[PDB]
């Protein structure tokens, strides 16, 4: 979070802080119809927008 | 430490007639105490500490 | 359509015990060649200007390829539900028109892709090839496989899932440099029954059929159980709908009473059972009487007590399969039952079989280690080998130093084995001028080898020969 | 609104030469071929291909 609020003055941006949902870091798993894969957590919600 | 262990062994030409009782004279003399034995004259003498 | 009687067929007709609701089935036997398009549109579309009826069962004994599709067309264009029962009708399709609610009785596409893999883990068959051609449904069959290969402790080798593009002239020079890829013991084959034997004449002439390699195919590639083209294989192994259990008379009496319990029901709910003009015109003049209530529940049924529910493409939920078995005097064979998730096989190990040796191993702590077979999925897994065990045989895994030893020796000196545990004595030991144990058995030729923790020695040296040690004791 | 059209999408008696025009010189190499079966005589007559 300090170096968070450095990158705002430098590049001059606004930001807004939210924790995680379920609260993991990110894996690949498998969705159970097909082999459809999807990530989950933190590194799945930076992809959906 | 040793890194790379293949024992000795009484060399004979393919088609000898000798290659089988040569080969069971030396698993009897182990366990007859007689190969340990001729380590202990020749090659076990203590000299230097 | 076929040769039949009509009398032994009536006889059941009007033997449904259906007095707890009136539903008074009037069953009407037809018979009639009617192969042709033209039979089929003359007297389907008739019938409803004749008799008042709103729902058609259909059954044949013909090995058509397509008559399934053009009999689905009837069922899009009207609302009056068909069910295939018997023959070309019950074959297997890709997908359905929405307002097409005709249902078949048989095993889908992604079962039968699922009871390949149920019988390789029983026999250890860990390496496999699929060759696929085109059809409606082909592109399932691979994906289905490697959803499973994923997702699985056991070890699962793939290769060669090359595809057979055999629609242009003069495909033999084709056919042979993509057949010539295959290098695998067991080969999974999706096709039709005539599509077939084009493949099965290149395969012969590379030579790859014979021993030591084996074909799976499915139900529809060998349609028939007494028309043997005597270009397959022998060994042959594949899985269909039951035949044996499953008599013609008593698909039509099952069939009937899904039908009485399903429109009947409704007027249990909704009170107003729908009456559909019967015509083959004015249909969409009566769009208002709609079958979507209907069709709501008409899948979901039971009949004495069992589950013929229907998948949304109309395919059986719990169907029943047999695994059938081709021998020298080309008739097939019952090998094989499935039941509910479950696996019934009558060979405890493969009769089939110098190349394959015999090898026999006891447990030591540090050397040979013995496990107990996976629980969730019955069969060893990886790093480890199978190893039967008697007392009736049970298979353990095996695993240790010797092991690794032998896995890596029949890797140069190429040759197979199978291992197992020996069960009278141990290590070798002299009574009365008889061996028992690991050295026992391979004096009386049923082991031919021997691999474990062996001490070398004088006395066991002059009734087998050793190997050159490696390792010191 | 920025739209796409076809030109000579619409007119139907204009593919109606076009049609008959490619399939002139495909009977023509036709011709020359090996046993040239004929279609299923009728809708009774033949269930095969
Ligand atoms: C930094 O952001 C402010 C806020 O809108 C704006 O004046 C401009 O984008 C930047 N100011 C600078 C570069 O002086
Ligand atoms: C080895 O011993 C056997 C029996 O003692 C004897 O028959 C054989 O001749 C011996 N080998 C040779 C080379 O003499």
């Amino acid at each position: 979070i300090d170096l968070l609020i450095k990158l705002a003055r430098t590049m001059n941006f606004t930001y807004e802080v939210h924790l995680v949902a379920d609260g993991k870091f990110g894996t690949q798993e498998r969705v159970n119809n097909s082999n459809k894969k999807e990530w989950n957590g933190m590194m799945g919600e930076l992809l959906s927008g | 430490e040793l890194f790379f262990r293949s024992g000795f062994g009484i060399g004979m030409r393919k088609d000898s007639p000798w290659k089988q009782n040569v080969s069971l004279s030396i698993l009897k003399s182990h366990e007859n105490g007689f190969m340990e034995d001729l380590d202990k004259t020749w090659v076990r003498y203590q000299e230097c500490d | 359509v076929g040769t039949s009687d009509e009398v032994a067929i009536k006889d059941a007709h009007e033997k449904d015990d259906f007095h707890h609701l009136s539903v008074v089935p009037r069953v009407e036997l037809v018979a009639m060649n009617e192969t042709d398009p033209k039979s089929i549109i003359t007297r389907i579309c008739d019938l409803m200007s004749d008799r008042k009826i709103q729902g058609v069962v259909f059954a044949d004994d013909t090995d058509q390829e397509a008559i399934a599709q053009i009999l689905d067309f009837i069922s899009a264009q009207t609302l009056t539900p068909i069910l295939g029962i018997h023959g070309g009708s019950s074959m297997i399709m890709a997908d359905k028109d929405e307002s097409s609610m005709f249902f078949q009785f048989g095993p889908s596409i992604e079962q039968q892709a699922s009871v390949m893999l149920n019988i390789m883990e029983e026999y250890d068959w860990y390496i496999f090839s699929i060759v696929t051609t085109y059809f409606p449904g082909y592109q399932d069959f691979v994906n289905k496989i490697r959803s499973t290969i994923e997702n699985s402790f056991v070890g699962w080798e793939l290769e060669e899932v090359l595809l057979l593009d055999m629609s242009l002239d003069d495909g033999d020079s084709k056919i042979q440099n993509q057949l010539k890829k295959l290098q695998s013991p067991i080969i999974l084959l999706y096709c039709t029954k005539e599509e077939a034997t084009y493949i099965f004449e290149v395969a012969n002439s590379v030579g790859l059929t014979g021993y030591g390699y084996t074909w799976i195919v499915p139900s529809l590639v060998a349609g028939d159980t007494d028309t043997v083209p005597a270009e397959f294989p022998t060994g042959l192994i594949s899985v269909s709908y039951d035949e044996w259990d499953y008599g013609l008379p008593a698909r039509v009496r099952d069939g009937i009473a899904i039908i009485t319990t399903a429109a009947s029901d409704m007027l249990s709910e909704h009170s107003f059972i729908p009456e559909p003009k019967s015509s083959c015109y004015n249909t969409h003049e009566k769009r208002i009487y709609q079958s979507n209530m209907l069709n709501r529940y008409l899948i979901n049924v039971t009949f004495e007590g069992r589950n013929l529910s229907f998948s949304e493409d109309g395919y059986q939920m719990h169907p029943k399969l047999v695994i059938i078995l081709l021998n020298k005097e080309r008739k097939w064979e019952r090998v094989g039952k499935w039941k509910d998730k479950s696996l019934q096989m009558k060979y405890y190990v493969w009769p089939r079989m110098d190349d394959h040796l015999s090898i026999v191993t006891l447990e030591e702590a540090p050397f040979v280690i013995v496990e107990s077979v996976d629980p969730l999925s019955g069969t060893c897994m990886r790093n480890t080998v199978p190893c039967q065990k008697r007392i009736g045989y049970i298979k353990k895994c095996c695993k240790g130093f010797c092991i690794d030893i032998l896995k890596k020796i029949s890797k140069s000196v190429k040759f197979t084995y199978d291992l197992y545990l020996v069960t009278n004595g141990k290590h070798g030991k002299k009574i009365n001028g008889t061996w028992n144990g690991m050295i026992g058995e391979v004096v009386m030729k049923r082991a031919y080898m021997a691999v474990g923790s062996l001490t070398i020695n004088e006395e066991r040296s002059e009734v087998v020969d050793f190997s050159v040690p490696f390792i010191e004791t | 609104i920025l739209g796409l059209q076809l030109i000579n999408g619409k007119n139907e008696s204009a593919h109606i030469s076009d049609a008959v025009g490619v399939v002139a010189q495909a009977v023509h190499e036709l011709l020359e071929k090996e046993n040239i079966t004929d279609p299923p005589r009728g809708c009774v007559g033949n269930t095969n291909i």
